[PDB]
RNA sequence: UACAUGCUAAGACUUCACCAGUCAAAGCGAACAGUUACCCUAGGG
RNA sequence: ACCCCUAUACCUUCUGAUGAAUUAACUAGAAAUAACUUUGCAAGGAGAGCCAAAGCUAAGACCCCCGAAACCAGACGAAGCCUGGUGAUAGCUGGUUGUCCAAGAUAGACAACUUUAAAUUUGCCCACAGAACCAAAUCCCCUU
């Protein structure tokens, strides 16, 4: 029902986090928090 | 056995951070300089001493089972719990002669 | 004493008399794991590989030069740190020399010609404003070995080697005039050490004007290991000579 | 283990304890925490600060390991850039 | 339900050990495989 | 001498059946890492190598006996048998030899209890007060 997948920074890359989402819902991307330039940035999904 | 219960008596000394009691729900309730948990574990804030004491229980607002539950109550009735309290023992602070500018 | 004069009315100390002392002889009495459930990790992955330091710090020089075991007259090697017995290394056990220490920094009262293969700012310091000199040498392995102890070096019969340059890593660092480093510009020295003796509140003395400058001035070159001696000589101690090569490619391949 | 050896007669040390403990020089065991980097993706961020950390052995466990090490590990080592170089003596204790 | 379910750090709890587990002030930063009547050996009832 | 009174052989294993005719001989605890004690020398010790933030060197003092089926190799006889591997191994019994003094027995899921030595300061017994909404007592605890 769920999937853990994964979410790559797209500023201060090479940071990523893994979260959980639904099998049905539409792509995920988030605004998250970074320490690699120590702000909030979006990070969108790239592996399950 | 979960291991729950009083973990610091009444008139026992306390540092900050020491932990007062573990509980599944809350039999005791924060009083002064008490902190609780995500576990409602209550927590000392100050160093001294741990006293129990009887308070009238006002609940939050915003808790609005116990909010209705305050007012299905009589006017004959008041609301009492078990608080636990930490009576601070030494001063905050001293004031020290540093130079003689 | 008291002791002999009661020796002297007691019955002559035989081998019918002799008894331990006691307390010196215990009677003989006849009638998944832990350590495996825990992750690895590389607290000792290249131990063998890391070089060591043996630290000598300013008090133990001090301390040497004030009794007479390290002379100060004379440039300070390795070998008369090991000779005084101020320090202790040993080239197995991945020792690579002797690290300068800052501890007693103050209180150092000494005018020496020190060589060193690490040193830190603040001994350098010290050692700088009482008119001294210091410099961070290299060593290899078998160089370091034959430093420290070289009369069984002289028993072994083989022509003395060149000592290595350091490795990719150490160079750098030996390079520098900051840590007076023996592969660097002399050129850059007076910099550093007036950047030294401005930070730490000294004037720097100028060493040229006392008469152990000579002394002070002695460095030598890489790729020699004593101080008078030059490698490919054998030391021939039982006649007290030193044999020297003449041959083109032998002496073409020890002064490389 | 083995307390002689079948080549020199010598005791010999548990590579275990060596991939796995650092020694401080004062008797302290220092190790890792079970599944530090094992399965992250569900535990609270308090959980794997707790996790990511180095952390000390018991008494028993340090003379245990002092028993499966020889003495070549419990020998003073003046490296160069040692993180742990203050760790290696005690400092203030009172017993 | 949430995306600071971030970083660090005093002090404590804990299933009687261990390994694991909890809570947390201040601070930075952010919101606000069967079988043997061929069986065999050491023991036990 | 006996008669009287007193006196449930011993060992092992159970919480409290086993073996032994008798005499003599034979017959069973093997390891110094650390620590401790006693010396030497001492920021150094050590008769290379090793260790050292009082250490180092030396000594002393700790780790039993008997008892399978098997498997393997090579012979010898007509699977067996023998020699070797082999003091095989695993279980489970049984046995483990002078004296005195001191300390020294019941929770449990390694821990508990126990010994020796050392450092230090409270330990036990406990009075008021004190510990929850949905009987016994217990925890805590100054005095003594």
């Amino acid at each position: 029902k769920n999937i853990l997948v994964r979410m790559v920074s797209e500023a201060g890359t090479g940071f990523c986090f893994n979260t959980k989402r639904n099998r049905l819902r539409e792509k995920l991307t988030l605004l998250h928090y970074d320490p690699v330039v120590k702000q909030r940035v979006l990070f969108v999904e790239k592996k399950k | 056995g979960r291991r729950q219960g009083i973990k610091k008596m009444e008139g026992h000394y306390v540092h900050a951070g020491n932990i007062i009691a573990t509980q599944r729900h809350f039999r005791w309730h924060p009083g002064a300089h008490v902190g609780v948990g995500k576990n409602k574990c209550l927590y000392a804030l100050e160093e001294g001493i741990v006293r129990y004491t009887k308070e009238v229980y006002v609940p939050h607002p915003r808790n609005t089972e116990a909010v209705d539950l305050i007012t299905r109550l009589p006017k004959g009735a008041v609301l009492y719990k078990t608080f636990v309290h930490v009576v601070p023992a030494k001063p905050e602070g001293t004031f020290k002669l540093v130079a003689m500018l | 004493a008291r002791a002999l004069d009661l020796l002297r009315g007691l019955p002559r100390v035989s081998l019918a008399n002799l008894k331990p002392n006691p307390g010196s002889k215990k009677p003989e009495r006849r009638p998944t794991p832990f350590y495996i459930r825990i992750p690895k990790y590389g607290f000792n992955e290249g131990h063998s590989f890391r070089r060591q330091y043996k630290p000598l710090s300013l008090n133990r020089l001090q301390y040497l030069i004030d009794l007479g075991r390290v002379d100060p007259s004379q440039p300070i090697d390795l070998t008369q740190l090991v000779n005084g017995r101020g320090v202790t290394i040993q080239p197995l056990k991945r020792d690579y020399g002797v690290q300068l220490v800052e501890e007693g920094a103050d209180t150092f009262t000494a005018k020496v010609n020190i060589e060193v293969q690490l040193a830190s700012e603040l001994a350098i310091a010290a050692i700088e404003k009482n008119g001294g000199v210091v410099t961070t040498a290299f060593y290899d392995p078998r160089s370091l070995d034959i430093v420290c102890k070289p009369v069984p070096f002289f028993l072994r019969g083989q022509p003395i080697p060149k000592r290595m340059l350091p490795p990719e890593e150490l160079v750098p660092y030996y390079t520098d005039a900051k840590n007076r480093g023996y592969l660097a510009d002399p050129a850059k020295f007076p910099e550093a050490r007036l950047e030294l003796a401005r930070k730490y509140g000294y004037i720097l003395p100028d060493i040229t004007k006392d008469e152990l400058f000579k002394m002070l001035c002695t460095r030598k070159d890489p790729r020699q290991i004593f101080f008078g001696l030059a490698p490919g000589w054998v030391v021939n101690m039982a006649d007290k000579k030193i044999l020297k090569p003449t041959d083109e490619n032998l002496l073409k391949y020890y002064t490389s | 283990l083995t307390y002689f050896s079948a080549r020199k007669g010598k005791r010999k040390t548990v590579k275990a304890v060596i991939d796995r403990f650092l020694r401080l020089h004062c008797g302290l065991w220092v190790r890792r925490k079970a599944g530090y980097k094992k399965k992250l993706w569900k535990k609270t961020p308090a959980r794997k600060k707790r996790l990511r950390e180095f952390v000390f052995c018991n008494k028993t466990q340090s003379k245990l390991l002092d028993k499966m090490t020889t003495s070549f590990w419990k020998r003073r080592n003046w490296y160069v850039d040692d993180p742990y170089q203050k760790y290696h003596d005690r400092t203030n204790l009172k017993v």
